[PDB]
């Protein structure tokens, strides 16, 4: 009932992924070896969202692995939580994209595509209810965007109906190492504004802040921001997997924070974000929870709201608190902040409450903003977009793959709509 | 007899469900498991319990209640709770996704899978049922369950029963506080089946609950559980009458034909008097006089409006434990001597009063306080009217883009439902401001 | 000002048949041949128990002659000066659609009459100029394109693509060419034969897909001579699929989703009429949200005359249907006056 599909493409995706198993499997009291050692009979109760049954008490979390070169499959299936992962799911070419989106949408993709849907059909068939699909991918890549698009592309072909989540990596204006980054950006925009329900952007650039600054970590790496994104990820669908006062499922999610077909690029973030040395000079409360929820600086997106209204918000609480504490705050910051939500919602906050909250941890906290700032991140790349165009820097690489110029005009014309579209409701009325 | 049928849909639905049990196993002496010790240590056989239990062979008491969800955390939470062992293990879910919060999904798309099992199982209770009374429904207005099946299941009710009462206790959406973004669609779409289904339709809000008990109760952090277990304490007090001998017994029936002065003005306020903690329970003597006049307080409302913005139109007090007739009639004597309590000329008479010997009961780490005297009034008044225009203005706010329209329209809804659902509130609040005014 | 969006409501004669078996309750009464939708005016309709004001109002009397010489007359005019045109037909099922667009072979329906009178047109002036014509009929379905007088093609071929002079020109489409108007209406029996269709409660051949027909007239000079001035003209006829809810569907499944689509596209077409009506919305208009508006992104704006044909009954069976089809028609111009 309510069981969720996990895909991983590129190198990105399949770190982000393992690491977002090894938190659900902690989470769930999971053994890296697939068997349960847990000390509640709640994690046992709804483990079938994320995990299938296997026959001496063992449990294969129900993900599906895409790349198109060996390096990190190997890198994953010798990590410390390779050998739970089902071994016939390693789907994987030998001739990798290069950070060319077309070699992994149409040349070199459309190869592994086969074998990965059937892998896909093979997995949601044998779930009893399908709540939906959650892909993993970057979008400044190679066969991460391409590849990724593809699936959700085919995913929704035949799925119609099943709500989609894309947890992207955008590319960053300071943060970049790879210099295709705004082709290969825009190609698997123009994709997702139309095959997808809900897209929690995520920003390399924000991420490091947050490690420079709220963590005060000394030396972050990618372990690190793959840590904060597993403990977005494992926030979201928090309400699936165990009981509450206010339950919400995705698709609620997606009905109440998306008001229009394509307005659905969110900035998530996680509240309760703390040095070790600065834990105990403060409580663990709603109010500060919120607040810095709220904050502008702890945001995933790299996108400041305060350059911006919030279309909508969505608080996920998890643990045990008093409704009317955590109805009060969020009435207090939107009647406080009333220049930072439009004005046409009556009420721009959905809430929901969890009575599990995660491990060593009292009361935690998810955000998942839609605020019209998100537009200035796409503005940024149909800068760099443009400025790589007038003079096609690197356009001979794509077009001997199979593609065309009116292809990147047109992603060019649909970023450009959308970033309109957010900008139409941003002005006063 | 005298049984009446209780149907809980959603969560706030399941849970107010939750604890109206928990307060009717602690009045009648049965244990979570459903054995009542009692009868085998007295011998019994002289209780009343018909009104909503029913025994089997082996001294069992299970209720009379159907439990409805379209997702099953809930309802899987009461399978493992205390509780488990009580309720016929017809506990119904949808074993799918939920609603999630739209009208349209839980009427039209994914609630006509489940609604043969509700009618056969309302069917097989009423089969078993010899006098009954009516049905109490518990919903809410905000989501997408509690609003499309229950108008749903209120409409397949009235084709079936027709003549048999109903009866709402409905969580209507704050004036401030809100927990989504789509409530005053739902609410609005709710109004066909509230006014051409429902007999009488008692609301409240969350609002005005965790305003009492911030000031009544001195709770500064109140949760649900608190409010389910008050708004329990209001239900008990409306059906003490059919379950325990009293001065004056009040039926549902007579009950709605003294309140209710026209078909379509069945939207009576609530609320509790001796609500009050037990470290004021002292200081205090709590007599028939001072709740009669507390139960009149604009604060003391469970209902986010003002009385004092409206004429009076009826008013029903139900009061439970030590109350003499003769005090009853007193406090009504000072109540109409006041000047703020406005009521309308063509209503005389204006109160009905009923009188029950059953104290209240407490539940055990409840945080009201044991009292000898307590009384439920429920007033027919103008001043909802004000409420409701107040989501209607909200509703005119989201629907000028047509925000969150394309959600509903995608699950079998059509657009010119909406205006229709807008339309048919306009007129209910046309009528009460036309039923307000003097007489010429 | 004038404005481009005009907005013509028709109302379907009753059949003796139905006539003869409902009016009795009237005359008993005074069954369900209550008139409820009456006319009082040419741009006014009072009796629907509400009042509603639209662009033209078409009586029970009126006849396909006059429905054409109010309606749709002007747009030849405007495609023949080089400025599209368009023109929607929307109504619920058993609300005269079908007789209003169509028509039979006694009665010439208004696709007849303009094709005619566009033929006669370039008959008169082709003494001056070179004109040809060019016809598409293509079905949306699904938020999918489909070819119907080229089936078997891939959906993946047709595809939209923003020309960079004003022109959406879907890929991999067919083209033809007919000389006259009957091979005009044997082209388009050609692809209402592959149109999508499957039986729905009661009736059999219940329509639900949008449909779309595109003449292209190409004009240049013949006693002249001229560098590169053409300016062609595009005219759409555009067949909307009737609304519905899932509480008359019961089978469910891909009828649901189908149905759902429909609505989704409809809303998003409203919006889009709407967003263009209101000077203040002029910003962004939400082309974007259906592929039916994607299509007609610069056949709806101000340089380009739009009309919408919509078909209502006066019976009671139809009364839900009848309301919300005039709710829907009040969206392009929402004055609420009295
Ligand atoms: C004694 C004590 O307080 O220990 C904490 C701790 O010190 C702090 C600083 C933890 C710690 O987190 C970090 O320092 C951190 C570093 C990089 C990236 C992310 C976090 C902690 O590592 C994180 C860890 O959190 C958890 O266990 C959560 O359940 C978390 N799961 C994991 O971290 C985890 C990762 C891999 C394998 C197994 C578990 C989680 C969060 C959200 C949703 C699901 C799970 C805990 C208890 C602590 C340490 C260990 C120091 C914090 O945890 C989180 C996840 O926010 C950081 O701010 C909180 C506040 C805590 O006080
Ligand atoms: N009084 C009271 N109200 C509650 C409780 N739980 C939820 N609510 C109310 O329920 C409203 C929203 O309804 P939902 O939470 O969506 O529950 P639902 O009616 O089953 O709708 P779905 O969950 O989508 O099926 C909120 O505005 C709450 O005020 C409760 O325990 N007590
Ligand atoms: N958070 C995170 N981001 C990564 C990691 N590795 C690469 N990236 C980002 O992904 C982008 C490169 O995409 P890549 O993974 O090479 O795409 P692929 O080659 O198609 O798989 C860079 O801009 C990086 O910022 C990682 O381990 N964690
Ligand atoms: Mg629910």
């Amino acid at each position: 009932m309510r069981e969720i599909v996990h895909i991983q493409a590129g190198q990105c995706g399949n770190q982000i992924g393992a690491k977002f198993w090894e938190v659900i499997s902690d989470e769930h009291g999971i053994d890296p070896t697939g068997s349960y050692h847990g000390d509640s009979d709640l994690q046992l109760e709804r483990i079938n969202v994320y995990y299938n049954e296997a026959t001496g008490n063992k449990y294969v979390p129900r993900a599906i692995l895409v790349d198109l070169e060996p390096g990190t499959m190997d890198s994953v299936r010798s990590g410390p939580f390779g050998q739970i992962f089902r071994p016939d799911n390693f789907v994987f070419g030998q001739s990798g994209a290069g950070n060319n989106w077309a070699k992994g949408h149409y040349t070199e993709g459309a190869e592994l595509v086969d074998s990965v849907l059937d892998v896909v059909r093979k997995e949601s068939e044998s779930c009893d209810c399908l709540q939906g699909f959650q892909l993993t991918h970057s979008l400044g890549g190679g066969t991460g965007s391409g590849m990724g698009t593809l699936l959700i592309s085919k995913i929704r072909e035949e799925y119609p109906d099943r709500i989609m989540n894309t947890f992207s990596v955008m590319p960053s204006p300071k943060v970049s190492d790879t210099v295709v980054e705004p082709y290969n950006a825009t190609l698997s925009v123009h994709q997702l504004v139309e095959n997808t329900d809900e897209t929690y952007c995520i920003d390399n650039e924000a991420l490091y802040d947050i490690c420079f600054r709220t963590l005060k970590l000394t030396t972050p790496t990618y372990g690190d921001l793959n840590h904060l994104v597993s403990a977005t990820m494992s926030g979201v669908t928090t309400c699936l997997r165990f009981p509450g006062q206010l339950n919400a499922d995705l698709r609620k999610l997606a009905v109440n924070m998306v008001p229009f077909p394509r307005l659905h690029f969110f900035m998530p973030g996680f509240a309760p974000l703390t040095s070790r040395g600065s834990q105990q000079y403060r409580a663990l409360t709603v109010p500060e929870l919120t607040q810095q929820m709220f904050d502008s600086k702890n945001m995933m997106a790299a996108c400041d709201p305060r350059h911006g209204r919030y279309l909508t918000v969505a608080a996920i609480f998890r643990g045990r608190m008093s409704m009317k504490e955590v109805d009060e705050q969020m009435l207090n910051v939107q009647n406080k902040n009333s220049s930072y939500f439009v004005e046409w919602i009556p009420n721009n906050v959905k809430t929901a409450v969890c009575d599990i909250p995660p491990r060593g941890l009292k009361m935690s906290a998810t955000f998942i903003g839609n605020s019209t700032a998100i537009q200035e991140l796409f503005k940024r790349i149909s800068e760099q977009f443009t400025a790589m165009f007038r003079r096609k820097a690197f356009l001979h690489w794509y077009t001997g793959e199979g593609m065309d110029e009116m292809e990147f005009t047109e992603a060019e014309s649909n970023m450009n709509d959308l970033v309109s579209e957010y900008q139409q409701y941003q002005d006063a009325t | 007899m005298r049984e009446c049928i209780s149907i809980h849909v959603g969560q706030a639905g399941v849970q107010i469900g939750n604890a109206c049990w928990e307060l009717y196993c602690l009045e009648h002496g049965i244990q979570p498991d459903g054995q009542m010790p009692s009868d085998k240590t007295i011998g019994g056989g002289d209780d009343s319990f018909n009104t909503f239990f029913s025994e089997t062979g082996a001294g069992k008491h299970v209720p009379r209640a159907v439990f409805v969800d379209l997702e099953p955390t809930v309802i899987d939470e009461v399978r493992t709770g205390t509780y488990r062992q009580l309720f016929h293990p017809e506990q119904l879910i949808t074993g799918k996704e939920d609603a999630a919060n739209n009208y349209a999904r839980g009427h039209y798309t994914i609630g006509k899978e489940i609604i043969d099992l509700v009618l056969d199982r309302i069917r097989k209770l009423a089969d078993q049922c010899t006098g009954l009374q009516g049905f109490l429904v518990f919903h809410s207005f905000g989501g997408g369950t509690g609003s499309g099946f229950t108008s749903l299941l209120m409409e397949r009710l009235s084709v079936d029963y027709g003549k048999k009462s109903k009866l709402e206790f409905s969580i209507y959406p704050a004036p401030q506080v809100s927990t989504a973004v789509v409530e005053p669609y739902n609410s609005i779409l709710t109004t066909h089946t509230t006014l051409e289904h429902s007999d009488c339709a008692f609301m409240v809000d969350n609002e005005a609950i965790y305003d009492i008990c911030r000031r009544n109760l001195d709770i500064e952090r109140p949760t649900y559980t608190n409010l389910n277990r008050l708004i329990s304490q209001i239900v008990s007090s409306i059906t003490a009458s059919l379950r325990f001998d009293g001065a004056l017994n009040v039926d549902l029936t007579e009950f709605q034909t003294n309140l209710v002065p026209y078909p379509r003005i069945h939207f009576p306020l609530a609320t509790y008097a001796p609500v009050i903690s037990a470290e004021k329970a002292y200081h205090e003597q709590l007599s028939v006089a001072e709740i009669t006049n507390a139960c009149f307080e604009p604060a003391n409302q469970m209902v986010k409006c003002d009385p004092r913005h409206g004429k009076y139109m009826a008013c029903c007090l139900l009061y439970r434990g030590d109350v003499v007739p003769k005090d009853v009639n007193a406090a009504i004597a000072t109540i109409k001597t006041k000047r703020s309590i406005q009521f309308v000329d063509w209503c005389p008479t204006g109160f009905k009063v009923g009188i029950n010997y059953q104290p209240p009961t407490v539940v055990p780490g409840g945080d009201l306080a044991k009292v000898q005297r307590a009384v439920c009034m429920l007033s027919n008044t103008t001043a909802i009217a004000e409420a409701w225009a107040r989501l209607d203005h909200k509703f005119d706010l989201m629907y000028a883009k047509r925000a969150f329209v394309h959600w509903y329209v995608g699950e079998g809804m059509e657009e010119g439902e909406f205006s229709e659902a807008r339309e048919d509130m306009a007129a209910l609040e046309k009528d009460y401001e036309e039923v307000g005014v003097d007489s010429v | 000002k004038q404005s481009s969006i005009s907005v013509a409501v028709r109302v379907r004669p009753f059949t003796e048949a139905e006539s003869n078996r409902l009016v009795k309750i009237d005359n008993d009464d005074v069954g369900g041949l209550r008139k409820i939708i009456n006319v009082v005016d040419d741009r006014m309709l009072i009796i629907a128990s509400k009042r509603f004001v639209f662009d033209r109002l078409f009586d029970e009397d009126c006849t396909q002659d006059q429905v054409y010489r109010n309606t749709t007359q002007p747009l030849l005019d405007s495609v023949l000066d080089g400025y599209n045109a368009t023109v929607f037909a929307y109504g619920a099922t058993g609300c005269g659609k079908t007789h209003t667009i169509s028509g039979t072979p006694e009665d010439p329906g208004v696709i007849f009459l303009t094709m005619k009178e566009l033929y006669n047109r370039i008959e008169e002036l082709k003494d001056t100029k070179i004109i040809d014509i060019s016809l598409s009929y293509l079905e949306i379905y699904n938020e999918t394109i489909r070819d119907l007088l080229n089936p078997m093609t891939q959906c993946k071929n047709l595809v939209i693509r923003e020309d960079a002079n004003n022109k959406i020109s879907v890929s991999n489409l067919s083209r033809h060419r007919p000389n006259s108007v009957e091979e005009v209406m044997q082209l388009i029996l050609e692809g209402n034969k592959n149109r999508t269709c499957s039986p729905t409660e009661a009736n059999a051949t219940s329509s639900r897909s949008h449909a779309v027909l595109q003449i292209n007239v190409i004009q240049k000079d013949r006693t002249g001579d001229i560098t590169e001035e053409h300016t062609f003209a595009t005219l759409s006829i555009i067949d909307l699929a009737g609304s519905e809810r899932a509480a008359a569907t019961k089978n469910r499944g891909a009828r649901l989703n189908e149905g759902a689509n429909i609505n989704k596209s409809l809303l998003a077409l409203g919006n889009c009429i709407n967003a263009l009506c209101d000077p203040r919305r002029r910003n962004h208009v939400p082309y974007r949200d259906s592929k039916l508006t994607r299509l007609l992104k610069f056949s709806l704006g101000g340089n380009c005359k739009t009309v919408m044909i919509v078909c209502v009954s006066p019976s009671s069976q139809h009364y839900d249907e009848t309301l919300n089809t005039l709710k829907y028609a009040d969206r392009a111009k929402e004055i609420k006056t009295k």
